[PDB]
């Protein structure tokens, strides 16, 4: 069925903008703590060795 | 008296593997110490920011 205009957009795209942001953010921080546990591997590895 | 000197040299030397076996152990727990003083630090930039 047909619509209208939106009677307000420019929240809609920020509300958007700022889940994408959110997301990013998420994955911006597991990503960090990966190459922690990348390190603290390698040097436990070392130590074992 | 040769007993005895051969009894003290086994015990002695078993007794350093036993010490190596505790730097051993020494290294792998200061290693992931390094490991969370380095999270730490970062923590409190975040923070400070």
């Amino acid at each position: 069925s047909a619509g209208s205009a939106t009677t307000n957009p420019l929240a809609a795209l920020d509300d958007a903008i700022s889940s994408i942001d959110k997301f990013r953010s998420s994955l911006g921080a597991i990503q960090n703590r990966l190459d922690s546990a990348v390190t603290n591997l390698n040097n436990t590895t070392t130590n074992l060795s | 008296i040769a007993n005895r000197f051969t009894s003290n040299i086994k015990g002695l030397t078993q007794a350093a593997r036993n010490a190596n076996d505790g730097i051993s152990v020494a290294q792998t727990t200061e290693g992931a110490l390094s490991e969370i003083n380095n999270n730490l630090q970062r923590i409190r930039e975040l923070t400070v920011q």
